[PDB]
């Protein structure tokens, strides 16, 4: 919606950003070196609240995430999703007119 | 936050910016100088002190369509041993650089004096920043 | 054909073409006032004068213009390894 009107200043930096914090955000990660949200169970950090969120689950069994077939458990919705793929016939046959469906890629 | 600690910092932010120039308001903003009045004061002696022990240079940087509309930057020049954002207009060729270094007419009411500059200055007007000036 | 080189992207090459290219005397006037009357840093980058951004250009390059003649030859060399 609103224009990218904030350039980051830097030599070889191309970004543009919609408002001035993000535009800050960008430069004390990227150009600086530094990081806003510690590991408490690990070495690493993060650059945003929703990315150490995302690391905390990966220390702990409860993952967010629950499988609606096997029920194994993931961190987000696209790891649920390719996940869950597996349990439908998702492969086709690429040949011609050739009507067959399959479950594990090596049997196509 | 002791600034004492900074002045290297602001020195290489300064000299890693494009073509060696920053605008000092985007400086601030930059190393989160803006939080309180108190780091703000902290932040101008800074670039002043840069400037008189001749580490950085205040130079403006001039809109070639606007006089008035005038960008205060830092420039670098040696390592350590009015407040718009205008990040967009330093996008443009404006290349109108310079290194740092009235009209009121008695006997004719203000009205017509006003007037007489809005007319001088043609179709493309004036700015009430360029009448007061 | 010799070696060609890409100016549509340098800074100083897109004042020159603008000015001694165009004949343009806004840009001509513009051009001849930048020119210092004597240069206190010849020794640093081109750069640090002309300060326009709308170009991506890395500070590790000088601006150096390019040579008139980069092959002193107009056929191939005989190496055959
Ligand atoms: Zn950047
Ligand atoms: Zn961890
Ligand atoms: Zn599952
Ligand atoms: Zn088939």
């Amino acid at each position: 919606n609103r224009p990218k009107t904030y350039f980051c200043d830097y030599d070889g930096c191309d970004k543009a950003f919609t408002r001035p914090s993000i535009l800050t955000e960008h430069q004390l990660s990227v150009h600086q070196g530094l990081r806003a949200f510690q590991c408490d169970k690990c070495a690493k950090s993060f650059v945003k609240k929703s990315h150490l969120e995302r690391h905390l689950y990966t220390h702990s069994d409860t993952k967010p995430f629950q499988c609606s077939y096997c029920g194994k458990g993931v961190t987000t919705r696209q790891q649920l999703k390719r996940h869950e793929v597996t349990h439908t016939k998702s492969f086709i046959c690429p040949e011609e007119g050739c009507n067959l469906r399959f479950y594990k890629h090596p049997q196509l | 936050i002791n600034i004492r600690d900074h002045l290297a910092t602001i020195v290489e932010v300064v000299k890693r910016s494009k073509n060696g120039i920053r605008q000092i308001i985007d400086l601030k903003r930059e190393l989160k100088f803006d939080k309180e009045k108190r780091l703000s004061k902290a932040f101008i002696a800074a670039i002043a002190w840069l400037d008189e022990k001749e580490y950085l240079k205040k130079v403006l940087v001039v809109s070639p369509k606007n006089p008035a509309i005038k960008i205060r930057c830092v420039k670098y020049v040696k390592d350590i041993p009015d407040n718009f954002n205008a990040t967009d207009l330093l996008q443009n060729q404006g290349l109108v650089m310079e290194e740092k270094e009235v009209l009121l007419n008695r006997f004719y009411p203000l009205q017509n004096q006003t007037y007489d500059i809005a007319d001088k200055s043609g179709l493309k007007g004036i700015s009430t920043m360029d009448v007061v000036n | 054909s010799d070696f060609q080189i890409k100016l549509d992207n340098v800074p100083s090459a897109r004042e020159f073409k603008s000015s001694f290219g165009s004949l343009e005397w806004n840009n001509f006037k513009s051009f001849v006032n930048s020119v210092p009357d004597n240069d206190s840093q010849p020794q640093e980058n081109i750069g640090n004068l002309i300060l326009d951004r709308s170009v991506k250009i890395p500070s590790t390059d000088f601006q150096l213009p390019p040579p008139p003649k980069l092959s002193m030859v107009g056929f191939p060399l005989l190496y055959k390894y």
